[PDB]
């Protein structure tokens, strides 16, 4: 070969910069609702007379 | 001749073989051409 291995006056490149990182886990979810409130009391019947 | 330049390349061989999964072995190759001064006598010559 014309220039030999002598004559390499490059510089060597660096080497590989690191992988980047995996993605999150899937968020949680919303606390579902709660039953319906429960109905009042019933008036009692006429009173007497 | 006098004032050239001269290829010494050299070979390395491990009994074991790197772990497949861990990085690279990184190694730093102390030379002293045999011409010049005494050559380092301990591992921090070679390390400087
Ligand atoms: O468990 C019943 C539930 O119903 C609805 C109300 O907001 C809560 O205070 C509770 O009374
Ligand atoms: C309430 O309903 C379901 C589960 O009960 C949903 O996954 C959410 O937790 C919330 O919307
Ligand atoms: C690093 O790479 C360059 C090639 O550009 C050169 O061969 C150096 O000798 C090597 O150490
Ligand atoms: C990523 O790292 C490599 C070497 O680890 C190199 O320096 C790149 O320039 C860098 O972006
Ligand atoms: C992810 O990226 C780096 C280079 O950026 C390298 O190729 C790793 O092998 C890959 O996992
Ligand atoms: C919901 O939670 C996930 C984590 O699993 C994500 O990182 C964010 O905190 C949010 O999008
Ligand atoms: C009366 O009590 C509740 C309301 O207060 C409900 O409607 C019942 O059906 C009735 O008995
Ligand atoms: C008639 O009914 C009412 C309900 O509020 C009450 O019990 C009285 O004592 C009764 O006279
Ligand atoms: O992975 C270690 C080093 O970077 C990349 C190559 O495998 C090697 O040069």
């Amino acid at each position: 070969l014309s220039k030999p291995k002598t004559a390499r006056t490059e510089q060597s490149p660096p080497p590989p910069s690191p992988s980047p990182p995996p993605p999150p886990p899937p968020s949680p979810r919303p606390p579902s609702p709660n039953p319906p409130s429960p109905r009042p009391p019933s008036p009692a019947p006429p009173s007497p007379n | 001749p006098v004032d050239t330049a001269t290829l010494w390349t050299y070979n390395i061989i491990r009994s074991v073989p790197v772990p497949a999964g861990g990085p690279s072995l990184p190694i730093l190759c102390s030379f002293w051409d045999g011409k010049t001064g005494a050559a380092p006598t301990t591992d921090a010559g070679w390390a400087a």
